[PDB]
């Protein structure tokens, strides 16, 4: 179902918003997750360009100008 | 008739006549607060009550004990409009009379001293206006009465989505006035449950062991015995025909010598009939027959000593031959059935883990307060104190009375605490329930709901105040000595004066009066809540209570209740509904003995009005009042249908008596569908007063009481002549017939004049009598604020056109000429009070002095050597209306300022300027001016000059009263004299003063003299008192906050006409904003070329169905049309005869209307200026359901000679071309909501920011900026514009750096941003980081 | 938490007067400029006096 | 921090730290001081439950703060904040450059502007205003400007003219749904207080001016600007993303004009007579020579870009009436003459615009709509369409009807009485019957409503559709339909007591008559009922957005 299907997101910081925020901030914690952003609601979050529309372009250099050369 | 309706009458339609008028609206909120103070000789609710409950009070077996004497409530500190003006309370002192008694130790109880202290002051407690008002702070406030689950027991269902088996379940619930809930509820496996509150849950029985009855004693309460008998060998069985029932037999049931039934073969009800008339009182039965029987009581054997059986436990073919050789012959066991009598105790004793009563006890203790251990003290203390304890518990009155009543019983009066036979028997018929007898209420049905009010609420704060003081009393006599203290070191103030000064200051219940208007007011006096304390909430009660009951006829008002996050929880009183002796609600009845509907008025209930059968308003009766049709239209139980000729009890009141005061003031009202119905009498309330205050053109006729029983008109006291008429005031020599004999007098009213309300509105009284006018008892002398001649005037009608013009009217909006902006009709008056704040700061105090540093002579000429703006004087936004500076040392500047003010010579003031000035954009002129000074600081010029005028104006104000009071007494003194005394030219000849001296001969007329004389110097001192008290209340420093030094607060009067953007909407829930104001020139006109006032659009109509708004417009135009008739013939001054016959006509009609019309009228002086008032228009009255018809308007339309069809051909101003198709113009009432666009319309640029996080927020009431939300985020995403959106929640708001970065780049011309990280995360990073988590950024 | 029931609790609505406005600012960068421009009319040991 | 009355405030974190900081230190004391077990115990213990309860508050005792019973806030309710799941950047934030005001309606507007309030766009532009100022040297400093417009000195309303021209602003209501929403527009300076909104765009807003509420945002950066004028703009949002149909168009006054001029009558001015082109049939109307609808062939140039990438071009004598006739002028280029030939309801007067989009391209289609909006508003002002008490016909077999099933429901009563049908038989004959009833009435009314007009050409009758008023309303798509109308002139439905079982005494009046207490008290419960439900969904329809917008 799409509520089940909101559950995965990769960014904890995203999961933070929706979800319940406890526990996601522990059970990321432990696992010593890094969340690389990539996502909208966690780039809006942390008030940096959208990686769509305008700054889909900003976003994709960056994602390939990290890791590269 | 009356004497102000010959000033205007309103033509009734309808034919129901009045069988009841309306009482008066107010009543609720006067009555409930009349019965809560006051001096009640008995237990009857009221500080009486609330007093002797928790008294007396006394130390805990110390034998010291404080009693209680009696309370007085001392005269109001300040009266009720002075207080308004100083801002205090309005309140009284309650002195109350205790006694303090020590006994002797060594009873017989005797006291060595009894110290009867004198009245001690406890707190001063609000009181009551006239208008059912309070004043907590200069602002009158209104309690809503609240309505709730009424105390009693209460039987529910709960099926369906429990369990999800159907097998439904039942529970009762005892729910007290106050204490612990008492809960029953079965289960799935048939086991009765207790809990208290919404506590763990216990099988039920282990209550009752705590009331000491062992397993025997609850098998004897709820089980039949079935008697087994062992005579000879080999048992029998006791039998009543009617056991049978609802079984198959289980083996051959034979005796006396004849077989009745056999097996396999169910009992009927004739084998029932054969065993009964058969007289067959024993029967032999198998000794496998009682394998699955339950044994009643215990059973031991004689000789051994030991226990065979225990109470409540199946017996078995072993068992049975255990006891039966022991010598036991009868046996009781349990009458259980499956389907008749359920065996529902006796299951629920088999999960009862307790024995006896001290387990029950410790079992409970371990529940109301788990995990701490359990004693005997504290389990017993526990038990006895909840439902048992006087203290801590009650049902009271309503409470007992519901309970009984809902239990079959008697006494409809008894205890507040529950008895062993209350909880037994609640079991008893919860059970009944269950097994099939009986029914189960519901919460929503009018019956189990109550209706609290302000002095019920008020009483229930007082003795938390009573109580909360009780444990200090019993705290301080713990170690108290003799007769050293007193009823007074023990009794503090605070303990109540917070207390009820908790509940009037805040509560969702106690709010400001909605004062824009006197329909708002009155239809928030009369207001139900179902919220506040007691009550549920909007997350809480679902639809279901929300929605409207049956029982809510004449009771709730069905349409005007808010729509938004509380539906039907709120509502509104009934026009005729009143509270029940009770407290339920009672709506007038008509009753109908025999085949007659008689006249007699009759209030029933909710509870009562169940069975009878009540027939309608509408319905059809003649002459004697027999119903025409044999076949009536009436509602009986729930339900409405067709009834026989006679079989009706009863008939409604009123047509109106389903709605409300609001709801009863729109006209047409049958022809509007509810939801815009409800919009309509919603908005109603919002219609803000006008300038000139009109007259409904199209009424009802509720519009006289609303305005009348309303505060904000002024009826006389008594009737008579008026002395004097002001704008100030109006004195009206009183008549004789009336009058008292002492005293005379000579009634005189004193007008409210300009002056703010609570929603900043204008309130102003006018005088509506001339000089030396007659006037009767209970007339309007002066009108309100939006009321014209006792009548509620909430707008201006006005000439309305339908039809498109140029998609201006496009949606609702709504187009109007600029006539109406000419005329100021529409303009309305507000007063906005602003205030100035002199503190103190360890820098130092602060100064109102006129001194201002960097201010312009045009900044300082508009105010005083004092800094306080002239009365009068007119300003605008930025203006400087109060002067203030604080100190601030050390500016400490730059190199950059250090060379600017080294070089243009400028020292650096050490104070920055605090004055308060008018808000930004809003202009008005200056009425009022008020100081307040700390008491001990210096009055300042200013504050000397207003105190010694306002001493002047008082002085003037007291004397002239005395010199009208005194010259009437002297008068009617005079007036005694020739009589038995006369000498009429050699009276007055010598002084006045000296008329006191003489005597006369002997009669009463001698003592009436005496009275004059006696009660004149009454008058006579009394002015010194009024005088004295008057001048100390305006010197002494009124009480301040801390850090204050003294306020000064200006009165502005602002006047607002009307701009686009206004909403203004009618009286049928259309809405509407105005778009543009046309000239005159460009509006349509007739063949008559008057322009149209306001054009609307005629596709809101259809939609929205209120066709009343439609109807309301045509009767209007030909309302308007009998105006401009007699218009005509008073310019041209016919005669008094043909205006006597054209007014007879239209006061007519065709047919059966009531009426009751002129010729009894003075043929002139009366008559011409009746028609004189009626040239403006013929106002009409149209009841809510008993309105006018087609027809009757069609008629008046051919009376004022427009056509029937509404319509008439138009013309643009433009084009001046006609109009293909005609267009409906008329006229239409149309309010003005206070949604102005003035105060709506806001902007900011960059503003002051939120210390904590850094956002917009306004601090001068420079709005904060407005709010970006996850919806409007998610709508940018979509689009897709990134930098929008950065720079939305980023540089524009959150960030700190980036606000200002961006605001250089944006003067310097350079559109850009420099984001960097928003405050709101970057706080996130420093709270997580807080916690044991580490949480960073990485990378590059 | 004041009126509404809602988040709205009474920290929320401290303003910082602390922090100086962006209109200010503003005119500081400005007043640089100011003084700048006319130090740059003086002569040079007007200038270097002035400035020292 | 301090606040007025000399008063302080402060977070609840300071008590929560201050416990935990003291309980501590009398650990290290007791340590010091030897103390026995029990309590270096109770002390460790207590000290745990402090530093719970600042890391989270209510997995213990739940600590209240400091005279005060509510319990104090932890370092966790800091972090997860409240109104369901946000923190601070989704459920909402202030922001600066932005203001609102009640909406207006401006039909002399261009669907890509909107009237923004003289004092509003002061304050907004504000910072701008200062720095154009202050560039072309009107001001001597940014203070001195600041003190110009707070004097409001005449020329900073040119100067502000100046920032207006080329930068947009962005518009936006309360119940935000999909992204039209929020669109941006062009801003004309206008007296007064109120934002003047262009009609057009009026549905996707659903903004009706019945006193809703507009906020307006200032595009600040460089990028907003164009992202606002080559996104968001109006003008570039002509179509529901949802689905390629219009939103853009016509609304209810301007469909009730085209209605009327589209329409057609039997016999009136002009009526079959000829003309060149639409030019003089313009004439011919506005001199009153000629009726807005009659029948009259006329020769047009329609014109079609079937060549590859070109326009042809043809003629012809076509019979149509003098208001289509007039209303081809505004029709551009290829749209073939066929599309304004018909009635013009609400539908083909979209799928005009909808193929004006495919076939012409953006620009036409805006100035075709605007156009339309205009002649729409100004024909219907013309049109003197009204509505009247007597415009809503009640059928004339009505009582009739209601009698015969008043007959049935007495003949089904007769059948119980005797028994020979049970209880819930009998009930569901009542109330079949009386539906049945109330179709034949509605289905009467409908028909009386619709044809019943009867005109006469050069003969004695003919029988066309009706020109009444309320009927060309419902017909056209203006506003009302029959469903509604069937509430004005036939009987009301039945109602359903709250229980969801309806009632078999339906009501037998309609609005137009007198709706009786009984009649008005049972629709009392649908209306509250409607009202609750509607309300309700909207908050179910928020929740299900949310879900979808989180899941994708
Ligand atoms: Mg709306």
């Amino acid at each position: 179902g799409i509520t089940k299907a909101s559950l995965a997101t990769e960014s904890f910081i995203s999961a933070a918003s929706f979800q319940e925020t406890t526990r996601v901030l522990t059970e990321a914690a432990v696992a010593g997750k890094r969340d690389e952003l990539r996502g909208l609601k966690e780039n809006v979050i942390v008030g940096r360009l959208i990686p769509a529309g305008t700054g889909y372009a900003y976003h994709q250099d960056r994602m390939r100008r990290r890791a590269a050369g | 008739y009356s004497y102000t309706e010959k000033k205007r009458i309103r033509k009734d339609f309808g034919k129901r006549p009045q069988v009841l008028d309306v009482p008066y609206l107010l009543s609720i909120q006067l009555d409930s607060f009349q019965k809560f103070i006051e001096q009640d000789p008995e237990g009857q609710y009221g500080l009486e009550a609330a007093f002797r409950s928790v008294f007396p009070i006394q130390s805990y077996s110390g034998n010291s004990e404080l009693q209680y004497v009696s309370y007085r409530l001392g005269e109001p500190v300040f009266d009720v409009q002075e207080c308004q003006i100083r801002g205090v309370t309005y309140s009284a002192p309650l002195r109350v009379k205790l006694r303090l008694v020590i006994y002797e130790r060594e009873a017989p109880e005797g006291t060595v001293k009894d110290i009867k202290e004198q009245e001690v002051y406890m707190g001063e407690i609000p009181l009551m206006t006239d208008n059912g008002t309070f004043v907590i702070n200069g602002t009158e406030r209104v309690i809503v009465s609240q309505l709730h689950r009424s105390p009693g027991v209460f039987f529910d269902s709960d099926k369906g989505k429990t369990h999800s088996s159907g097998k439904v379940l039942y529970n009762a619930r005892i729910i007290p006035y106050r204490g612990s809930w008492l809960d029953f509820e079965f289960d799935p496996k048939d086991n009765l449950f207790v809990r208290i509150d919404r506590r763990r849950k216990l099988p039920a029985t282990i209550i009752l062991r705590a009331l000491n009855y062992t397993t025997e004693q609850i098998l004897d309460l709820f089980f039949e015995k079935v008697i087994f008998e062992i005579r000879d060998n080999k048992l029998q069985m006791e039998l009543v025909p009617e056991r049978l029932r609802g079984e198959t037999a289980s083996f051959d049931i034979e005796a006396n010598g004849k077989v009745y039934v056999e097996k396999g073969r169910r009992i009927t009800a004739r084998h029932i009939r054969q065993l009964e008339k058969d007289d067959v009182k024993l029967i032999e039965v198998p000794v496998e027959y009682i394998a699955g029987k339950v044994v009643a009581k215990d059973y031991i054997d004689e000789s051994t000593g030991e226990l065979i059986c225990a109470a409540n436990m199946e017996l078995s073919l072993d068992l049975l031959a255990k006891l039966s050789q022991s010598g036991h012959k009868r046996i009781e066991t349990l009458f259980t059935n499956d389907l008749d009598h359920g065996p529902y105790i006796s299951e629920t004793l088999r999960v009862d883990p307790t024995n006896d009563r001290l387990s029950a006890l410790v079992e409970i203790y371990r529940m109301m307060r788990p995990g701490e251990p359990p004693t005997r003290e504290a389990a017993e203390s526990l038990f006895e104190n909840l439902f048992f304890s006087e203290d801590r518990y009650d049902l009271s009155a309503v409470g007992r009375m519901k309970f009984n009543r809902s239990l079959l019983r008697e006494e409809i009066e008894g205890s507040g605490i529950l008895s062993k036979d209350d909880i037994i028997d609640v079991m008893k018929k919860l059970i009944d329930i269950r097994n099939g007898k009986g029914e189960v209420d519901d919460i929503d049905h009018l019956g189990n709901r109550r209706i609290r009010s302000v002095g019920e609420m008020a009483e229930n704060q007082f003795r938390v105040g009573l109580v909360r003081v009780e444990r200090a009393v019993k705290e301080r006599l713990s170690l108290g000595d003799l007769d050293t203290l007193m009823p007074q070191d023990m009794i503090n103030a605070k303990p109540i004066s917070a207390a009820v000064k908790e509940f009037f200051g805040s509560s969702q219940l106690s709010q400001f009066m909605d004062q824009n208007n006197p329909l708002s007011e009155i239809t928030h006096k009369r207001r139900i809540s179902a919220l506040g304390p007691g009550g549920l909430t909007r997350e809480r009660a679902g639809f279901e209570v929300r929605d409207v009951h049956p029982t809510h006829y004449g009771r709730v008002c069905p349409i005007e209740t808010p729509e938004g996050p509380n539906i039907g929880l709120i509502n509104s009183l009934s026009v005729y509904a009143q509270t029940n002796e009770y407290g339920f609600l009672e709506t007038p009845y008509r009753k109908v003995t025999d085949g007659v509907v008689t006249d007699e008025i009759h209030y029933l209930s909710a509870i009562e009005e169940g069975n009878y059968v009540i027939a309608q308003a509408n319905s059809n009766l003649d002459e004697e009042g027999h119903f025409v049709e044999d076949l009536v239209t009436c509602r009986s139980k729930g339900e409405s249908s067709l009834f026989s000729r006679d079989q009706v009890d009863y008939m409604d009141v009123s047509t109106q008596q389903v709605v409300s005061v609001g709801a009863s003031l729109i006209p047409f009202l049958e022809h509007d569908d509810a939801n815009r119905a409800l919009m309509g009498a919603n908005m109603q309330r919002q219609a803000v007063p006008t300038l000139r205050a009109d007259k409904p053109l199209v009424g009802t006729g509720m519009e006289r009481a609303v305005a009348v029983d309303s505060g904000v008109t002024a009826v006389a006291k008594r009737g008579g002549v008026v002395q004097y008429v002001d704008a100030s005031r109006i004195v009206i020599k009183v008549n004789e017939d009336e009058m008292y004999p002492g005293e005379a007098g000579i009634d005189i009213y004193n007008l409210t004049k300009y002056t703010r309300s609570n929603q900043n509105t204008c309130i102003n009284q006018m005088p509506c009598v001339s000089l030396g006018e007659p006037v009767e008892r209970g007339d309007v002398l002066a009108d309100g604020p939006s009321t014209d001649l006792g009548e509620l005037a909430l707008g201006q009608n006005m000439r309305v056109a339908f039809m498109p013009w140029n998609g201006y009217n496009f949606e609702d909006s709504i187009l109007v000429s600029e006539r109406v902006v000419q005329e100021d009709r529409f303009t309305t008056i507000h007063i906005q009070e602003l205030a100035c704040v002199s503190r103190d700061t360890k820098l130092g105090p602060e100064e109102i002095t006129a001194d201002i540093p960097n201010v312009g002579e045009a900044a300082l000429s508009k105010l005083d050597e004092s800094g306080i703006v002239y009365i009068g004087a007119e300003v605008t936004g930025g203006d400087i209306l109060v002067g203030k500076v604080t100190p601030k040392g050390e500016t400490q500047l730059t190199p950059e300022e250090k060379l600017l003010r080294a070089i243009f010579g400028e020292k650096a003031s050490d104070v920055k300027d605090s004055s308060l000035r008018v808000p930004n954009g809003v202009s008005g002129t200056v009425i009022d001016v008020q100081v307040f000074t700390r008491d001990g600081v210096e009055k300042d010029k200013r504050a000397l000059e207003i105190e010694e005028m306002q001493l002047k104006q008082a002085k003037k104000d007291l004397s002239e009263e005395l010199q009208i009071l005194e010259a009437g007494l002297f008068s009617r003194i005079r007036a005694v004299l020739v009589a038995g005394g006369v000498e009429a030219e050699k009276l007055d000849k010598l002084p006045r003063d000296r008329w006191l001296e003489l005597g006369l001969t002997d009669e009463e007329k001698q003592n009436q003299l005496e009275q004059l004389a006696e009660q004149y110097d009454e008058l006579k001192h009394e002015f010194e008192k009024k005088l004295e008290a008057k001048r100390r209340k305006i010197t002494q420093g009124d009480d301040l906050a801390p850090g204050v030094l003294k306020i000064v607060k200006v009165y502005l009067a602002v006047k607002r006409r009307i701009q686009p953007g206004d909403k203004m909407a009618g009286r049928h829930g259309n809405k509407g904003v105005i778009s543009k104001i046309n000239p005159i020139e460009d509006m349509p006109y007739d063949e008559n070329g008057t322009p149209v006032d306001i054009v609307l659009n005629p596709l809101g109509v259809p939609s929205r169905m209120n066709i009343g708004q439609i109807l309301e417009t045509h009767l209007g135009m030909a309302a308007k049309g009998i105006g401009d008739k007699i218009n005509a013939m008073l310019k041209q001054q016919q005669e008094v005869a043909k205006l006597r016959e054209f007014i007879q006509r239209a006061y007519d009609l065709g047919a059966d209307v009531r009426q009751k019309v002129d010729l009894s009228t003075f043929s002139d002086e009366e008559v011409m200026r009746l028609a004189e008032n009626l040239r403006k228009g013929m106002p009409i009255a149209t009841p809510v359901f008993d309105g006018a018809k087609e027809a009757e308007i069609k008629e008046l339309l051919k009376l004022g000679d427009l056509p029937t069809s509404g319509q008439i051909r138009l013309y643009d101003g433009r084009t001046g071309e006609q109009f293909e198709r005609p267009v409906t113009v008329g006229y239409m009432y149309m309010l003005k909501l206070n949604h102005l666009v003035d105060d709506k319309m806001h902007a900011r640029s960059t503003g002051s920011y939120s210390l904590v996080t850094q956002q917009p927020l306004g601090g001068k009431a420079q709005f904060g900026g407005q709010r970006f939300g996850e919806m409007e985020v998610w709508a940018l995403e979509a689009y897709g514009a990134a930098y929008t959106l950065q720079e939305m929640l980023t540089v524009k708001s959150d960030d700190v750096n980036g606000r200002t970065k961006m605001y250089k780049n944006i003067v310097d011309g350079n559109h850009q941003m420099e984001p960097g990280m928003p405050e709101s995360f970057n706080v996130l990073l420093k709270e997580i980081r807080s916690l044991g988590i580490n949480i960073e950024l990485e990378d590059e | 938490p004041i009126g509404d029931d809602e988040d709205s609790h009474l920290g929320d609505f401290i303003e910082d007067t602390t922090l100086e406005l962006p209109l200010d600012s503003a005119t500081t960068e400005s007043l640089r400029a100011a003084t700048h421009d006319v130090l740059a009319g003086l002569t040079a040991r007007e200038a270097k006096v002035l400035r020292m | 921090v301090p606040l007025d009355g000399g008063r302080f405030a402060t977070s609840d974190l300071n008590d929560l730290y201050r416990r935990v900081i003291n309980r501590n230190n009398r650990l290290k004391r007791l340590l010091d001081l030897a103390a026995p077990d029990i309590i270096v115990r109770n002390e460790k213990r207590m000290l745990q439950e402090a530093v719970d309860a600042l890391l989270d508050n209510g997995r213990r005792g739940r600590a209240i703060t400091g005279s005060n019973k509510r319990p104090l806030k932890s370092l966790a309710d800091m972090i997860k904040g409240k109104q369901g799941r946000f923190r601070q950047n989704l459920l909402g934030k202030r922001v600066d450059y932005s203001g609102r005001s009640v909406i207006t309606v401006g039909p002399y507007l261009r669907l890509h502007q909107c009237g923004l309030p003289k004092k509003m766009a002061l304050e907004l532009f504000k910072p701008f205003i200062y720095g154009k100022l202050e560039l072309r040297g009107l001001a001597t400093t940014i203070k001195a400007a600041k003190k110009m417009v707070e004097r409001e000195e005449a020329v900073v309303w040119d100067i502000l003219d100046e920032v207006i021209r080329e930068h947009p602003v962005l518009l936006n209501r309360a119940p935000t749904l999909h992204r039209l929403g929020i669109q941006a527009f062009e801003p004309v300076l206008i007296e007064g207080k109120a934002i003047q909104l262009h009609p057009l765009v009026c549905a996707a807003y659903n903004a009706d001016f019945d006193g809703d509420q507009m906020a307006v945002h200032v595009p600040l950066t460089l990028e907003a600007q164009l992202e606002a004028r080559a996104l968001m703009m109006s003008t570039n949002n002509i179509l529901s993303p949802a689905n390629g149909e219009p939103i853009i168009v016509p609304s209810q006054d301007v469909v009730l004009g085209l209605y009327y001029m589209t329409r057609d009558c039997v016999n009136a001015k002009g009526e079959g007579m000829v003309l060149t082109g639409p030019k003089e049939a313009e004439r011919l109307y506005r001199s009153g020579l000629a009726s807005l609808h009659a029948r009259v062939k006329v020769r047009i140039t329609e014109y079609e870009k079937d060549a590859n990438g070109e326009l042809v071009a043809k003629t012809s004598l076509k019979d149509t009436t003098v208001g289509r006739a007039i209303l081809w002028m505004i029709v551009p280029k290829g749209l073939p003459y066929s599309i304004v030939n018909q009635a013009l309801g609400k539908k083909a007067i979209s799928k005009m615009l909808n193929t004006c989009y495919r076939i012409l391209g953006l620009k036409p289609t805006v100035i075709f709509a605007d156009q339309i909006m205009y002649t729409g508003f100004a024909y219907a002002a013309r049109s003197g369409a009204s509505v009247g008490i007597d415009d809503m016909v009640i059928p004339e077999k009505k009582h009739e009807i209601i009698s015969e099933a008043e007959a049935e429901v007495a003949e089904i009563q007769e059948q119980f009485q005797s028994g020979l049908v049970t209880a819930g038989e009998r009930y569901n004959k009542v109330i079949d019957i009386w539906a049945a009833a109330n179709d034949r009435v509605s289905k009467a009314m409908m028909d009386n409503l619709q044809t019943e007009t009867v005109i006469n050409r050069d003969g004695q009758e003919e029988k066309q559709v009706s020109f009444n008023s309320i009927y060309m309303m419902a017909d056209s798509g203006a506003r009302g339909s029959a469903a509604q109308i069937r509430q004005l002139a036939g009987m009301r439905g039945l109602m359903a007591k709250p229980d969801g079982s309806i009632i078999e005494t339906p009501i037998t009046a309609n609005f137009r008559e007198g709706l009786n207490v009984l009649q008005y008290f049972i629709s009392t419960h649908g209306a509250r009922k409607g009202l609750a439900d509607t309300a309700l969904k909207t908050a179910n329809s928020g929740y299900l957005t949310r879900r979808l917008v989180d899941v994708a």
